[PDB]
C-alpha cells in the first residue's frame, strides 16, 4: 500500500534526509522514510524466520531496490540523537535499549542486502572503516596515506615526532578536531595522559584539503577547501570545484570499492610536494555545505543512482 | 584525556 | 623475544585462556597472551600506516599464524560525570584493538572467530541467513506488536519467548500472557517468539569444518555425548561456514518429530563446563587446529 522501492534510513528532521527526499520527489519517486528513533513507542517491526519476512508498521518490505543509509542511530551519542536526559538518569538502561534497537534494525538492513537491495553504504563496511585498519588497507592497495602512528605510548610518540618533524594529533575514531602537536604536548604532564586512550599522530601535511565524492565508481566532483588566512579576525573557508587527473580519479574509485562503499566522500590532503594523501573515506558523508559553498550538485547524482537501481 | 576537547556536536554518524 | 606464532587474546585469569594456554604448553608451543584488559593504562600498542607495523609492549607482532580470540570495566563514575566523553574514549580504545585483529586477519592470520563475523551473528539476521540457506530453524517472530504475537501463537501452536539480546531464561508463552493488559506491555519491550521444541538440546562443536563432538543437556544438569547423523554433522559444518566461524558451539534443539533445528551459533562459545560434565575433549582439538596453522 506504500512504495518501498527506495528507502531512506534516517530522521525526517535530518537535513540530508530532507535533501534526498526532496530530490527523489522532484524526480517522481516517493521515498519510504524509515526512522529508527520511533522504533518502540511509535513504530512496529516484525521479523520472521524467513529473510523476506519483514513487516514495518504492518506493511511488508522484503526487498527495496535501493536504500540511502543516513543513520540507524545506534548509540545515544549518535548524531541526530537527543539522549542526554535518559543517559543522565540511567545510562546503563539507556545504552541497553539502544543496543537492542540496533540489533533489530541492523538485522533489517542486512536482510535487505541479502535479498539484493543496493544499500548505499551497507553497515558491513564498518569493519573496513576502522581507521587504523582503513589506512593500512588503503596503503597496501597502493594509495598514499600520511605517515601515521596510532598509539598510547609516549615514547613511540617522541620517536615518531623525531622521525617526521611537525605533527598533528586527532582521534583514532572521531569526535574532536585535529590539532598541531606543540611542544607542551610532549611534556610529561601532558603526554602521559595517553594511558587513558590512544591517539592518532600524523605528519603535518601542508597542502590543501580536497573532498572527492564518488558514486557508483564515478567521481562526481573534487572540491578543494582553502583557508582564508587574510584577516586573522574572521577566517573563512573557500570551497571550489577543481579538475583532477584520471590517475587521482581512478585511485579514488579503487579506494571506494576497496573499503566497500557505493557513495563516499573521500577526504584527501596534499603534502608540501603538492601530492595528495588519503585521510579518510566517509561512510555517511554529508554534502549540503559543500553543495552550497562550491556551487555543485551532489544530491542530484545520488538520487539518480538510487533511482537507477529501481530500473535495474 | 590526552585529547582534552573530546567530549565537549561532532558526533558519531555525522559523516 | 616471545614466540608470536600463536596468540591468545584475552585475560590470563579467564579460565578458557588458561585451558588453551596449558593445552598449547603441553603440546610444545608457548602462546603469546595478548591481555587486552591491560591495554590503555598498563600496556602499550602502536600501529603505523604499514599493516605490519604493529608493536605490543615494544615488540613487533606483524602476522601471527593463528589467533584464538576469547574476548576483547569500571566506569560508573565517569559515565555519570560526562557520558559522551567516556563513550568516545571507550570507542578509541576498542577501535585500536579491533584494528589490530583486522590487520592480522588481512595479513593472513587464521583468527579463530574473526570479529567481522559479528554482522552475521546478529540473531534476527543469523536465523534468516541459516533458513534461506536450507538449514532447519524454528519458526520465529521478533516483534513489539501484540497482534503479530496473537497470530503467531494461533499459527504455530505452543511457543516460547526469549529476549532480543539474550541473557534470560526461555519462557513458555501461555494464554494468560496474551490478554489485553498483560500483553500490552510488549509494545515497548520487543522480544523473540519461537515454536516450542519439545526435543532435547544438543551443543555441537565444530573446529575447522569438522564436528568434534555433540553433547545432550537435560545446578544439576546432565550432559552426555551423542552420536549424530552425518547429515546433521554436515549441516552444522555448513552453518558454521555460512556464518563465518572457524570454531563454534552450536545450540540446536530437536522437535517432537526427532529433527534438530539450529538455534544459535556462538562466536566465542565456552567449553569448560561441558567438557568436564561429559568427559569429552574440546580444548584439545582447538589447540591442535591452532598449532596446525603454524604449518
Ligand atoms: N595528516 C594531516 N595533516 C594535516 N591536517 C590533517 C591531517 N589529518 C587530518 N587533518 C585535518 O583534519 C581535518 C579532518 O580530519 P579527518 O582526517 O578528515 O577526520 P574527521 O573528518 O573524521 O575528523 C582535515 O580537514 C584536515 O584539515
Ligand atoms: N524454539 C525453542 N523451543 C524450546 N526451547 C527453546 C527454543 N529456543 C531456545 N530454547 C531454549 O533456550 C535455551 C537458550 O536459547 P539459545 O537460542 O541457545 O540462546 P542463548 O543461549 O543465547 O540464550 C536453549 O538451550 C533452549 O533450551
Ligand atoms: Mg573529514
Ligand atoms: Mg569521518
Ligand atoms: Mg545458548
Ligand atoms: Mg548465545
Amino acid at each position: 500500500n506504500l512504495d518501498t522501492s527506495i528507502v531512506v534510513v534516517g530522521s525526517p528532521d535530518d537535513l540530508h534526509v530532507q535533501s534526498v527526499t526532496e530530490g527523489l520527489r522532484a524526480r517522481g519517486h516517493e521515498p519510504y522514510v524509515f526512522d529508527t528513533q520511533r522504533f518502540p513507542e511509535e513504530m512496529t517491526v516484525s521479523l520472521g524466520e524467513q529473510g523476506a519476512s519483514i513487516f514495518v508498521d504492518g506493511q511488508q518490505i522484503a526487498r527495496p531496490a535501493a536504500v540511502y543509509l543516513r543513520s540507524l542511530y545506534q548509540s545515544p551519542g549518535a548524531y541526530g540523537v537527543d539522549a542526554d536526559k535518559a543517559m543522565q538518569d540511567n545510562w546503563r538502561r539507556t545504552l541497553l535499549a539502544f543496543r537492542e534497537r540496533s540489533t533489530l534494525m541492523s538485522a533489517v538492513l542486512l536482510r535487505w542486502e541479502e535479498a539484493g537491495t543496493a544499500v548505499y553504504n551497507s553497515p558491513r563496511a564498518s569493519a573496513n572503516i576502522t581507521k587504523p585498519f582503513q589506512l593500512a588497507l588503503l596503503r597496501d592497495a597502493g594509495l598514499p596515506v600520511p605517515r601515521s602512528l596510532w598509539t598510547n605510548d609516549p615514547e613511540a610518540v617522541r620517536r615518531f615526532h623525531a622521525e617526521v618533524g611537525d605533527c598533528i594529533y586527532k582521534p583514532v575514531a572521531g569526535g574532536a578536531r585535529t590539532r598541531k602537536l606543540e611542544a607542551k604536548d610532549l611534556e610529561a604532564d601532558r603526554i602521559e595522559r595517553l594511558s587513558a586512550a590512544p591517539v592518532c599522530f600524523q605528519e603535518l601535511l601542508t597542502g590543501d584539503d580536497v573532498r572527492v565524492y564518488v558514486i557508483d565508481d564515478q567521481v562526481i566532483c573534487a572540491l578543494r577547501i582553502v583557508t582564508d588566512e587574510i584577516d586573522f579576525r574572521q577566517a573563512e573557508e573557500r570551497i571550489e570545484a577543481i579538475e583532477i587527473s584520471d590517475e587521482v580519479k581512478d585511485q579514488c574509485v579503487r579506494a571506494a570499492k576497496l573499503v566497500g562503499l557505493r557513495y563516499t566522500g573521500m577526504d584527501i590532503k596534499a603534502g608540501a610536494d603538492g601530492n595528495y594523501r588519503v585521510l579518510e573515506l566517509n561512510a555517511s558523508a554529508m554534502f549540503r555545505g559543500f553543495e552550497g559553498r562550491a556551487n555543485v550538485d551532489i544530491c542530484g547524482p545520488l538520487c539518480d543512482a538510487l533511482i537507477a537501481q529501481t530500473k535495474r | 584525556l590526552f585529547i582534552e576537547d573530546l567530549g565537549k556536536t561532532l558526533a558519531i554518524g555525522e559523516e
